[PDB]
């Protein structure tokens, strides 16, 4: 699960568990892409709450308001987050996962946590800078942001989902998360 | 809102933002932020605002604003007389309610009564450009204080203003290329700064569609 | 303010003004800095009979070291009873100023329709005023006063044997024994005032070297004031005979002064001020027929940083032509720009 | 007192004099409104040494706005040591005035026998006075002092040569280097005094255009006073040699000035005052013989409302004639009555 | 500091000086008692904006009771922000005076090369000075300032058809529109200063034979100071063109004047002083080739009792010789000794 006092330790443990599960069950992911999402739920979804990380997907639109717009950012967002994490994990074909040390974060509302991933085919390293936040409602170390290779991808859809919400409202993105979560992962094929 | 000229206005934007920006504007922005001291930059910023103060007050009077019209008049009088030509922010520290305000050109008055936006064209070496706001800015050249500036000195102020605003945008330059299509987010960003309630420039930095509304009820939302 | 003991309180005050004039006349432009110094004391003799005093002094700081230009503005003292009125003797304001005080709230160009020691139109010497407040405690806003003037004539010991007094001056600011009174009323935000004064003229003022003849000069005035909801709107009409100084060469036989002011108060400190002044002096006994004494429009704004310092600007639009009569009198006919800083402590 | 810091005591005193004159002689008729302004600070360097200093100013408020009259009354500084004396240099009072101050106790009149800068008779300029208290702490009430006077000549603005000083004056106010002293004794109620002074006369004071020639101007002045049981009695007779100014002609060769006053203090503040002064000459020149320079009787009362504001009425009756001697010297020969109130703070 | 309420601060300062000059020259011998009086207020408007003012008066106490010798020294007002510098308009000191004040350490003498109202070198009228401290809060000890001047010239009321000003004076203090600035560097005792001045002169300044003529007048200053370990050493040399007044003859085209002071404040109050002044005149007109205008050495000491009371003796040895140039100009060429007594409060 996620720790309540050390956010860096929880992130390092979650990254190691995800890498070990993918390597130990590599044939399972290829045989069934949906199976990788279930395994990622106990590795990457526990470390980042749906409500805490409700900015990358259905952040500006849908949200948890409007009575019926609840299965896009709070209820069904756990499966969508696992599917997104599973697709990225399935892209690698044996990439090494480096766990960062337990750096001192202190008492603050913004706890930046980053990891290092080195591919074995010679590709440039990708840094997963999952920033955590000490939310009062949820005491677990849940990441409030998702940054890949140094780029702030947490707010990528924040400024892009407003165009669809200006006409269809918050109900237009309610089914967007359901289709993404139900969609299987696409593993990268070597050419 | 759909806009004409879909074939054009795309290649020019890419060339202006991926070739001219990281080769000329970017190297000069780093030196300006570091080599030029902060008090020097602050003095230049207030000088540009003072030259447009006797011009934005007329815009408020045309639409009707006795309270806001006198606010700009006091700022110009104090900056020119008690600040030696507006080199310092005399009115900024004189009253907490008399701080710096975004200038309101002739385009604000036109949009208050309701005018069409028209086509959008990205002028070279200028960036965003529109016929109603940017194209309607050629109306204050007959008023005093602004007519005293010739073509070479006037264009220098525009370059200085762009350089000053580049320093504040250097810290958040990663979001420009974060989106798949940078042209889409740039057009919406400029439109959101000139299509507020009853025009009047841009509104406060907030998002109407339920901004930070789910953070107050995350106790039972984060459990799933 | 600086001393409060044994029932005596002293309120030291003043104001230092650094002012500059911008005009093409080359006669009033340049440095015009000046400072005001004085105190305002008050002593409580008993529970009913009180007393107070006031003194002022203006020193011009634009002069050189070899020249000094200083004068006393007001200097008077007297007692003040609880409910029967107050009486003070000394250098104080006249009776016409009690009604004209509502239309001279302009920052710099104020009170240009009269002059000091001129038929009880401004501050004068030897003024004995008896003023009663609230009509002996009967109605609110109804105030009245009665003033008397001494005798001032030719300078003492300088080639003069008739009309000589210990405080003699030139004939341009001479006046005899006169009596005047002013009545004002303010019920709720609306003010109504009117004063009637009459002062005798000395023998030196009846010579043939100056225009204007008559044994007694009578002055009439009247105006309305409105100061409510941070809005100022006042206008007054004045009709004086042989009282207003038309530049040099004595006074006009008949002048019809008209003043109107308008001011607004903002929440941040800016106080715009727009006023119009008119002076149609007719019945001139020197062939000049109907002429204009003073007519200009002043537009400006005053910004108050705090209760002890403020900044103001002014723009005097002089629309009066410069004919032969104006040149001889010496009245400015061109625009003058006034701007300066005031620090009141 | 507006400053009470550690050894930085400062007292700000002053008053406003609102008075009016009524007399047959128009040369003094009118108003004599003036005011007094100045500070008075005292320091404390050590347990024994003590520093002090005061300044007084007087400006006449009866003048117009085109001119003003200003002069410094007293301006001096010095140190005071415990039971050994004190020396201060500057504009101070003479040693003779220490005994003469018991006579001129009237609110407005009194002290008309002499004039300003009349050697050691009133407040002079360039006075170096050394004063002692209680005779080095030996006896009580016995005090003595000495004074030295500087030399003043013609102003340096115009070519006069001979004796010219920076602080130049006219030919009727110059003085030379003189030495003076005074001895006073203060008993229980009763009091006696005596002063002897002598000032050198410059070459511009004994010309052919002024009556009275000589080199020395030694003067002798006595004194008697009694301040007990709320009554005031004072008598003083003095002999002046070539130092009493008579009109504007010059100085009398020998004059016998006698003066005596009597004042009573009431419970409610009434202070009646009576005084008699004579200035009959003895050895006048240019045809004058046994001519009275000044002779008048002053009777009046003073009402004390409190310690700050007081009212008084004065009535002076001139007992001298109006012959050619008084007309030539321009001496007032008419009764003067002045009433008013003063406010001191 | 006699008033401190709701952010308003008023400070009263001044001194009394009794001077008795001893010299053979008749134009300077005699009493020279003067007094300084003024106030210094400061109002805190906001946290980052504070208002302030300054005023001072000088009244000579050596005059008689019928003459006035009072004049103003400094009278200006301005606003001060948190850290941008300081700007004030009014009667203030020039930019040159900010650098040349290092050698102006003598109690009474010193700084005789320049004069009052001599362009932007001392106090004057219509002075607009902007002073910045610590270079907008960037470095320590590096300060610079700029100044502006008016166009005061001939008096308006003198019947002159040429350029005139309301606050006019004689043809010895007029100045046109000019600009000036100064830069100063501070350190642990050591100091570097320098000022550059250039002001236009009116046409009336060079109408008659005024020795020195020119369209513009330039002034370059510079000096070093050392104030550490109770040691005061300063030396400033400047070269001015048509900016130093020779006297009653006119102006000097070229003037090379250098001054240096040396002081060492002892622990027991005494503060001995030693200064030297020199002024060389070059390119003079009317046949004068090369002569010295002013050259003397001042030796003296100052003894402050605790903080304010001080007694000082001065003796300046004049090295100049009597000739035709000094007689026509009117400059003393003899050694003088001055004694004073300053009581500050
Ligand atoms: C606090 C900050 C500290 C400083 C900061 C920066 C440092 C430096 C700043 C100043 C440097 C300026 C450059 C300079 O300083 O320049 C050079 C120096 C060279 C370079 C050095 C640079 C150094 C840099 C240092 C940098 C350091 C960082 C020398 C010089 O000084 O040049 C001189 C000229 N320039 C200036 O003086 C400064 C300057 C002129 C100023 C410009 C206009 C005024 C602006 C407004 C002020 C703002 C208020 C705050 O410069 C200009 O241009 C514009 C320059 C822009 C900046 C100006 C800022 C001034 C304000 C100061 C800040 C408060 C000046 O020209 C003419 C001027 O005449 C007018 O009077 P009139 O009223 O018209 O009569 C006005 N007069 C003034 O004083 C202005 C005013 O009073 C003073 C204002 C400031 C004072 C303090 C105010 C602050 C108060 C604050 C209180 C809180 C003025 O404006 C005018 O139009 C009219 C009027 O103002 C305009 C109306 C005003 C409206 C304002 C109100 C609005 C408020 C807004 C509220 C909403 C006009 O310009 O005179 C001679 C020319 O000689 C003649 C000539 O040809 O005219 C020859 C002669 O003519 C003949 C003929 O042939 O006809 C020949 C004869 O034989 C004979 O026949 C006669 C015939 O009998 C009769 O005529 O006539 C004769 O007439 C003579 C005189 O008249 C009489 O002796 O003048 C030049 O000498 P020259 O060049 O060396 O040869
Ligand atoms: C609180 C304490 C109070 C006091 C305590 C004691 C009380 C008693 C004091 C007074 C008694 C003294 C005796 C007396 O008072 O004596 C008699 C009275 C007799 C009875 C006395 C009884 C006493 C009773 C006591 C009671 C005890 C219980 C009358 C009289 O006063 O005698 C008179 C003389 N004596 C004095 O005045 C006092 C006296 C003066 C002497 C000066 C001493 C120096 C001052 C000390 C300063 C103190 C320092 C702190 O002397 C002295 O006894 C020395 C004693 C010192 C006394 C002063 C000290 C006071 C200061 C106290 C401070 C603590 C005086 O002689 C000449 C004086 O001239 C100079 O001017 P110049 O040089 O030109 O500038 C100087 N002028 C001064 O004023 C001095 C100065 O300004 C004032 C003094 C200071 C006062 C204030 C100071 C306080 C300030 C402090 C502030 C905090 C002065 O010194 C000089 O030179 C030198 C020069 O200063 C420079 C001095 C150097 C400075 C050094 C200081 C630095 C120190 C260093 C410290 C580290 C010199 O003495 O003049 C006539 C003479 O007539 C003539 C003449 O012949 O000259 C005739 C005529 O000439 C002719 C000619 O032939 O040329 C003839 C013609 O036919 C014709 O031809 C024309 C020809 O065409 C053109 O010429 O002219 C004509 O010229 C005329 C006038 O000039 C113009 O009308 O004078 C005499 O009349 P007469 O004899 O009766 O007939
Ligand atoms: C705050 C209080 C409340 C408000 C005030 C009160 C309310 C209203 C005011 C009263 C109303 C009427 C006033 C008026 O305004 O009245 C009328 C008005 C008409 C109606 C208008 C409205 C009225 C109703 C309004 C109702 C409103 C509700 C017109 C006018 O004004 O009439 C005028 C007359 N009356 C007055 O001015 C008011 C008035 C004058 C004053 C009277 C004295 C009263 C004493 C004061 C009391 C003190 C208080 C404590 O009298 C009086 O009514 C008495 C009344 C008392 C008034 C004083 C009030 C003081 C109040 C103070 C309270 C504390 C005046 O007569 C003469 C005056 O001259 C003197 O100077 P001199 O003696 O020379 O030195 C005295 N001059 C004064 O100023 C007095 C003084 O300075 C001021 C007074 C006080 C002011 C300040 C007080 C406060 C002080 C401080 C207080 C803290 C004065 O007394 C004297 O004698 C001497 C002296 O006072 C009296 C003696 C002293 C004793 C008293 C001491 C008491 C001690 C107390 C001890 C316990 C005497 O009266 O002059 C012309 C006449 O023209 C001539 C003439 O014929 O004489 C022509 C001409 O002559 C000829 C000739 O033939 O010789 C003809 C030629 O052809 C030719 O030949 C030549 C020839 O060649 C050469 O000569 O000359 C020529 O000479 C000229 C001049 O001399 C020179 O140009 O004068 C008249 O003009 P006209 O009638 O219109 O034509």
């Amino acid at each position: 699960a996620a720790d309540q006092t050390n956010p860096y330790k929880l992130m390092d443990e979650a990254a190691q568990k995800t890498f070990d599960r993918l390597k130990n069950e590599q044939p399972q992911i290829r045989a069934n892409p949906d199976y990788l999402r279930t395994i990622v739920d106990q590795e990457l979804l526990p470390y980042v709450q749906v409500k805490y990380a409700g900015a990358l997907v259905l952040g500006q639109y849908y949200k948890s308001a409007t009575p019926a717009q609840r299965e896009a950012y709070f209820a069904a967002f756990r499966e969508y987050l696992k599917q997104a994490y599973g697709q990225a994990l399935a892209m690698y074909h044996g990439q090494t996962y480096q766990i960062a040390p337990e750096q001192p974060l202190g008492d603050k509302t913004i706890v930046p946590i980053r990891v290092t991933i080195i591919d074995p085919n010679g590709r440039p390293p990708v840094r997963l800078d999952f920033q955590w936040r000490k939310n009062s409602q949820t005491g677990n170390w849940q990441a409030y942001d998702m940054i890949a290779e140094g780029c702030s991808m947490i707010t990528t859809k924040q400024n892009e989902w407003g165009t669809l919400l200006r006409t269809k409202g918050i109900d237009g993105l309610t089914a967007q998360l359901k289709s993404i979560s139900q969609q299987k992962i696409t593993l990268e094929e070597k050419k | 809102r759909s806009d004409p000229l879909e074939g054009f206005n795309r290649t020019m934007y890419n060339f202006n933002f991926n070739v001219l920006d990281p080769y000329i504007v970017r190297p000069v922005a780093v030196a300006w932020r570091d080599y030029v001291p902060q008090p020097a930059r602050n003095g230049l910023s207030n000088f540009t605002g003072n030259l447009e103060e006797p011009a934005v007050m007329v815009n408020y009077f045309l639409q009707g604003d006795p309270y806001q019209g006198m606010v700009h008049f006091t700022r110009f009088f104090l900056n020119t007389i008690l600040g030696m030509g507006g080199f310092i922010d005399v009115a900024g520290m004189a009253n907490p309610k008399l701080q710096r305000t975004e200038p309101h050109r002739f385009g604000s008055t036109l949009g208050h009564y309701g005018v069409g936006y028209g086509p959008y064209v990205q002028l070279p070496f200028y960036g965003s450009f529109t016929l109603r706001d940017d194209g309607g800015d050629m109306a204050d050249g007959f008023y005093p204080v602004l007519s005293w500036l010739t073509w070479p000195m006037s264009v220098g102020k525009w370059t200085l203003e762009g350089i000053e605003t580049r320093a504040q945008l250097l810290d958040s330059d990663g979001l420009l290329r974060c989106s798949s299509d940078p042209y889409i987010m740039v057009r919406e960003a400029y439109f959101q700064r000139h299509d507020f309630i009853a025009n009047g420039g841009e509104l406060k930095p907030q998002e109407n569609p339920n901004a930070q509304a789910i953070q107050d009820d995350l106790k039972d939302i984060d459990s799933e | 303010e600086v001393y409060n003991k044994d029932g005596n309180k002293l309120d030291l005050y003043g104001k230092v003004d650094g002012l500059h004039y911008f005009s093409d006349n080359k006669d009033v432009d340049g440095d015009q800095t000046y400072m005001r110094l004085g105190f305002k004391g008050e002593t409580q003799v008993t529970d009913q009979l009180t007393g107070y005093g006031q003194w002022e002094y203006q020193i011009q700081g634009n002069s050189a070291e070899n020249e000094n230009n200083s004068w006393t503005r007001v200097a008077f003292a007297g007692l003040k009873f609880q409910d029967v009125g107050s009486f003070d003797y000394g250098r104080n304001y006249g009776v016409v100023y009690d009604v004209t005080s509502w239309t001279d709230v302009l920052p710099e160009f104020g009170g240009d329709t009269y002059g000091s020691d001129n038929f009880m139109q401004q501050r004068g010497n030897g003024f004995a005023t008896y003023r009663n407040t609230d009509f002996f405690g009967l109605v609110d806003g109804l105030n009245f006063a009665v003033q008397y003037q001494g005798k001032n004539g030719n300078p003492s010991g300088e080639g003069f044997t008739s009309g000589v007094t210990n405080n003699g001056r030139d004939a341009l600011r001479q006046n005899g024994d006169g009596v005047g009174g002013s009545i004002t009323y303010d019920y709720e935000g609306f003010g109504i005032g009117g004063a009637i004064s009459s002062s005798k003229r000395t023998d030196a003022q009846n010579t043939a070297a100056y225009i204007g003849n008559g044994d007694r000069a009578e002055t009439y005035t009247g105006g309305l004031k409105y100061d409510a909801n941070n809005i100022y709107l006042a206008a007054q009409y004045t009709q004086t005979y042989n009282a207003t100084r038309v530049g040099s060469l004595g006074w006009a036989n008949k002048a019809q002064n008209f003043e109107a002011v308008a001011q607004y108060q903002f929440d941040f400190g800016l106080r715009p001020s727009l006023a119009y002044l008119q002076s149609k002096g007719k019945n001139l006994g020197r062939g000049y027929d109907d002429e204009d004494i003073l007519k200009y429009v002043d537009v400006g704004a005053t910004y108050y940083f705090n209760k002890n310092m403020s900044t103001y600007v002014d723009y005097k639009i002089n629309l009066l032509d410069d004919n032969q009569f104006t040149r001889d009198a010496g009245i400015n006919t061109d625009n003058i720009v006034a701007l300066g800083l005031v620090y009141q402590f």
